[PDB]
């Protein structure tokens, strides 16, 4: 999908596609944030010093 | 077609969708620049030292 | 359209929705500024020291 | 969605969208509050000294 | 509309609902003032010392 | 929802909305009270001294 | 309306319900006063000492 | 609901509302009594001295 | 009404029910007085000493 | 309910109400007796000395 | 009524039921007196000493 | 329910009431016997000396 | 009545049932006497000593 | 039920009543025998000396 | 009756059943006498000593 | 049931009664044999001395 | 009767069944005598010594 | 059943009775063999000396 | 009969079945003789010594 | 069943009887072989000396 | 018969089946002879020594 | 089944019988191979010396 | 599939194929990233020194 | 054909799909070159030393 | 299947066959990669020296 | 089957037979490879010296 | 027959199937020879020494 | 036939399928040569030394 592919919505239902995309994006963002929290350097709440080695 | 929309309707929906997607990607790019400025996330050969 | 509303009804719903969303985001922004003044949440290179 | 996209409600049902948005926002707020509670510096009830390191 | 109520019934219900919500929020605000006067719940830099 | 949005009840059924709101408010109140009970400073029944640090 | 009762029947049921709720709340208030006189349940800064 | 809102019974069925309210009140009373029993000061059966600290 | 009973039948059932409830509560009150005379169940400041 | 509210049985079925009330009362009595048995002072079968402190 | 019985049948069934319940309670009372004379079950202040 | 309330059988079915009453009475008797067996003084089979303290 | 039997059939069935129950109870009574003569099952104040 | 209450079989079905009573009596007999076996003095198979203290 | 058998059929079946039951009980009685002569199963006051 | 009560088979189906009686008798015999096997004196296969005390 | 067989068929089936059961029991009896000669399975007062 | 009771097959179906009897006899034989295997003296495969005491 | 076979078909099937069962039992008997000649499986009084 | 009871197949279906008998004989053979493998003397694969005592 | 085949079709299928089964058994017999020549699987009185 | 019993296929369906026989033979072969693998002498992969005792 | 095999969409439905391909690609990308995170050298978040041996 | 598309629609969809797949593969190739430049992922004989 | 057996698609449906083949090939590739990762010499991410013995 | 038994496909459906045979062969190959990997001598990935004794 | 195929169709399918099976077995035989030349898999009396 | 395709469609699909399968096999062969040149995966008698 690009800017010029407007005809993709004659194949994909815009409402269901939007809902599925929102769910996927939220889940991915949560996963990435949790991965950052799962490591010492990038857990901004834990606040370890940047040099973890 | 298989969704019931017309090509004219598909054009305006895709315009709004493309603008929203570009805005989301721009915000994410700015956030990644900020995160890098906070703590860069590609380590060198010696790790995080 | 697919929801049964008209454009006039959609516009007047969207006005209230936009006002409510803007108010919620404004309260959240004020809350985040307050939380930052309480305890900033982006640690420097030495962490929370 | 922006201030000028009122036609999104011709595609999304306002009542069900409002309910789903409220559920998502409440769950997100609970998750973020619990994440703050799960870390020493930002657990306001525990009241640790801010400098945890 | 989609609930069966009329605008007159909706307005009359909304008056009572708004009064009840305002009363609940007022009681909650008084309760939070009382709880803060018991034990404040935003810690300073040194914590609960 | 504000003091002037009385037409929200032409979209949401007052009885079911009231029941859902009561359930949500009760669950939230119980959760917050339990969080207070789960911390030394704010467990009023346990009665720890206020300065827990 | 949606329950089958009449405003006249709703009024008398609400009269009985209001009397019962007021009695329940009065008994609860007396019970809380008694419980406080037994053991107060809001600790001071030093706790239960 | 106040002393003047008798019309609330044209929306809520009195019998089912009374049953649900009785269930909720019994459950809440049991929960609060159990919370009191779960703390040293307010377990009247166990009878700890009031000054638990 | 909604139970099929008549007010005359409801009145006599309520008479019997009220007598039975009053008797149950009276027996419970005597039992609680007896239990208190066995072992009082509201402790003083020093507990069960 | 009071001594004068006889028309409560035009709303609640007497037989099912009696069965539910009997079940509730029996369950509450069992719970309270078990709570007495769960504490040293009030377990009359165990027969601890009354002054448990 | 709602059971299919008549007052005459209900009266004689209640006669038998009442006699049987009274006999059961009398046997239980005698049994409790016997159990008490075996081992009393309300302890004094010092317990089972 | 007393000696004079024979009309209670115009509301409660005698056969099902008898079956339920027998089941409840047998369960209550078993529970009380098991509670006696569960304590030193009143377990007649174990036959502890009566003064358990 | 509710059962398919008549009073005449019920009376003779009850005769047989009463005889069988009385025989069962007599055997149980003899068995309990025998069990007591083997090992009495109500302990005295000192227990099984 | 007594010797004179033969009309109880116009209310209770003799065959199902007999089967249920046999099941209850067998279960009760098994329970009491097992309770005897569960105590030293009255487990005739184990044959502890009668005086068990 | 409720089983389809006649009284004569019930009589002959009960004759066979009674004979079989008596034989089973007799074999069990002989087995119990044999088991007793092997190891008696009612202990005295001192147990199995 | 006695020798004279041949009319019990006009109430109980002889085939199903025989099957149920056989099942009950087999289960009872198995249970009693297992109880004997579960005690030292009467486990004839284990062959302990008769005086187990 | 309730199985569809006649008395003539029941008689010959019972003849074969009786012969088979008697043969099975005879083999089991011989097997038990052999097992007893191998190792008797009823212990004396001292057990398996 | 005896040699003269051929009319039992007018009541019990010969085929299903034979199948059930075979199943019961196989299960009983397996149980008894396993019981012999489970005891030292009569486990012929283990081959303990006969005098186990 | 109840299987659909005739006596002749049942007779020839039984002939084949009987031959097969006899052969299987003969093989099993030879196998048991071989297994006994490998290791006899009935222990004497002293066991496998 | 003997060499002369060919009429057994007028009540027992040859195919189902054959399948059931094959399954039973296979399961019995496996069980007996496993019992032999479960004992030192007769586990021919393990090859213990015949005198295990 | 109960299957859709005829005696001729059953005969030719059985010819193929018999040839296949004989081949399978011959291969298994050769395999067992080979396995025995590798490691015999019937232990003597002293086991695998 | 022998070389002369071709009529057995008028009773057993050749396709289903062949599928069941193949399944049984494969399972039996796997079982025997696994039993060989489960013993030291005959686990050819493990390659223990043949004299395991 | 190549650039010239456009007739593959006369056999595979473009929309369902696209959804399945997106799901597979996302799952594969997540798996490979997680495998990198599961090894010291390629967990960029943990940031071990590259020479892990 | 079996999807409802014609050859023209299939051809244009395949043009878009081919462009998108080629872009995805090009981005993946660049990302792999970058990842190799960060930390090469095929170890030599001595491993990661 | 060879280059000359195009008639295999008159028996196997090309679309379902392609889907099943892709699934099997992906699962086999994942299994082989995981087996390589499961051994010291061939886990390229762990990067052990090749001579693991 | 042999080279001359082509009429076996008048009894077995070629497509389902091919699918079942492929599944069986793949499962058997995986099993045998895993058995080789489960032993020291034949785990080519582990690369133990051949003489494991 | 029971599959819908003709004998000619079955013959050509069997030709292809036989060729494929022979090729698979030939590849397996070459693979087994190769595996044996790598590490023989039938141990001698001393095992893998 | 049983798929709905004709021989011509089956032939062209098989042409594409054969080309794709050959390409996949060629890529796998090149990958295996590369993996061998990285680390050979058939150990000698002494293993990975
Ligand atoms: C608050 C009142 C208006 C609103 C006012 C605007 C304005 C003005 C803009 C957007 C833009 C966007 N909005 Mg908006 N937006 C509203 C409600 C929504 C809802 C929703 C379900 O309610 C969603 C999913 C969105 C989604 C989005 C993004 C997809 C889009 C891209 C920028 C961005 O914020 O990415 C990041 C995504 C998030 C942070 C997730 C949260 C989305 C929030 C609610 C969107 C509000 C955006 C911003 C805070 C408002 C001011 C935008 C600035 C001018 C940049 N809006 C309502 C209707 N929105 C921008 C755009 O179209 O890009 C070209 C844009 O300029
Ligand atoms: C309590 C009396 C009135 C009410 C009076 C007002 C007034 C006045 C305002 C709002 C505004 C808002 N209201 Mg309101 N509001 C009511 C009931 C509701 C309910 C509900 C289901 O009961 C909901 C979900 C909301 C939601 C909202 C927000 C989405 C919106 C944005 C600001 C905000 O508070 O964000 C944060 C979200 C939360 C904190 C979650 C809790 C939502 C609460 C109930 C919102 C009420 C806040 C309001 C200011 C208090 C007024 C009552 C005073 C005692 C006088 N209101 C009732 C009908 N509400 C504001 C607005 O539209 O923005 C431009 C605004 O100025
Ligand atoms: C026992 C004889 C009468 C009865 C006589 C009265 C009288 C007199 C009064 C009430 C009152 C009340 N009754 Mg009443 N009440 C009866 C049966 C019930 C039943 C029931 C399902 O059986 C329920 C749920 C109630 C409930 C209630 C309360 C909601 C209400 C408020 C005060 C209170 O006690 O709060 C606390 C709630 C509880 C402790 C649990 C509720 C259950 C019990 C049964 C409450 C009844 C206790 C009553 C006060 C005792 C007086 C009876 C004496 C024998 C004179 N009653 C029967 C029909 N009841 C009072 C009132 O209406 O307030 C203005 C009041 O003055
Ligand atoms: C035993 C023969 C009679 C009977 C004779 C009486 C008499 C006389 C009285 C009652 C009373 C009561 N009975 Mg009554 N009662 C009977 C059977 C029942 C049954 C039942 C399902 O079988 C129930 C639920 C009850 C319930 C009740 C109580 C609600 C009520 C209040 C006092 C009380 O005991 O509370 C506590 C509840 C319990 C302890 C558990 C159940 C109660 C038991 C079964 C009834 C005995 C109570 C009564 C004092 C016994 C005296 C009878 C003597 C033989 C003379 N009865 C039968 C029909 N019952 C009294 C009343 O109405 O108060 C004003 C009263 O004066
Ligand atoms: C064995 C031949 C007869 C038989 C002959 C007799 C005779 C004679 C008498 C009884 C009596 C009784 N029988 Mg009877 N009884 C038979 C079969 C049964 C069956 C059954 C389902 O098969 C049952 C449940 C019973 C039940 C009963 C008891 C309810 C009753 C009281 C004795 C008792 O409790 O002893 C405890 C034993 C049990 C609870 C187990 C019950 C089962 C056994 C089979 C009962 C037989 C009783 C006894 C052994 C008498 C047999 C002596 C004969 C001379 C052989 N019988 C058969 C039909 N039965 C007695 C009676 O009616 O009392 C007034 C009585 O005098
Ligand atoms: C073996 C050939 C005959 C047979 C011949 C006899 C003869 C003869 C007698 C019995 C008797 C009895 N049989 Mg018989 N019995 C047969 C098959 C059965 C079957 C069955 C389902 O196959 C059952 C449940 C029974 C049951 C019974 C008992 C209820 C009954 C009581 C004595 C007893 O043994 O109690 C103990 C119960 C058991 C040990 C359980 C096992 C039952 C066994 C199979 C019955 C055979 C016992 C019998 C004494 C053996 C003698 C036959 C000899 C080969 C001559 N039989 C067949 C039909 N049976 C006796 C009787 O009626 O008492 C007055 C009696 O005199
Ligand atoms: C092997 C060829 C014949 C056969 C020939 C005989 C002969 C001859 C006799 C029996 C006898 C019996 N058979 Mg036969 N039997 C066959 C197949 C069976 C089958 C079967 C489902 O396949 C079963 C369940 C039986 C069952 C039985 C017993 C119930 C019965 C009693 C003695 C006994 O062995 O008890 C113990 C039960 C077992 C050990 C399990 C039973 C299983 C085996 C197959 C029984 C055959 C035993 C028989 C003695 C072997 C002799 C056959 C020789 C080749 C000559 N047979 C086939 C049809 N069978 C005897 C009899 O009727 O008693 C008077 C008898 O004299
Ligand atoms: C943001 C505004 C446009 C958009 C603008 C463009 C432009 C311009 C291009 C693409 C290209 C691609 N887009 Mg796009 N793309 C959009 C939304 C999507 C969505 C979606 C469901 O929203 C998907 C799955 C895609 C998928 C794709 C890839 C398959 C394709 C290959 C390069 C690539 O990025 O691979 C890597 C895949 C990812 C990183 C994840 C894919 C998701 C994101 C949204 C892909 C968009 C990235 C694009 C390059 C950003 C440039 C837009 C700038 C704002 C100018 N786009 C929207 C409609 N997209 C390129 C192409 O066709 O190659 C020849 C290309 O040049
Ligand atoms: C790659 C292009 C062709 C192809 C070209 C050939 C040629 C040429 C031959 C075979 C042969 C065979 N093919 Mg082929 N084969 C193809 C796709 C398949 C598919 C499939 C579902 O895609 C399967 C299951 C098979 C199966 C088979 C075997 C049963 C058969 C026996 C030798 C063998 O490899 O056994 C081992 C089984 C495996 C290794 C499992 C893997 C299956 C792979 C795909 C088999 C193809 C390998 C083949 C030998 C490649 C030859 C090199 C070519 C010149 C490219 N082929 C495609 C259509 N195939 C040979 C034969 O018939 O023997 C007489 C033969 O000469």
């Amino acid at each position: 999908m690009t800017f010029s592919t407007h005809k993709v919505w004659l194949m994909f239902d815009p409402r269901s596609t939007l809902v599925a995309l929102a769910a996927f994006l939220v889940v991915l963002a949560l996963l990435i944030h949790f991965l950052c929290l799962g490591h010492d350097r990038f857990n901004w709440l834990e606040g370890n010093p940047a040099a973890t080695k | 077609s298989s969704t019931g929309l017309t090509e004219a309707e598909a054009k305006e929906f895709h315009a709004v969708y493309s603008q929203s997607a570009a805005g989301f990607l721009a915000v994410c790019a700015v956030a990644h620049v900020l995160a890098w400025m906070w703590r860069p996330f590609w380590p060198g050969a010696e790790g995080w030292v």
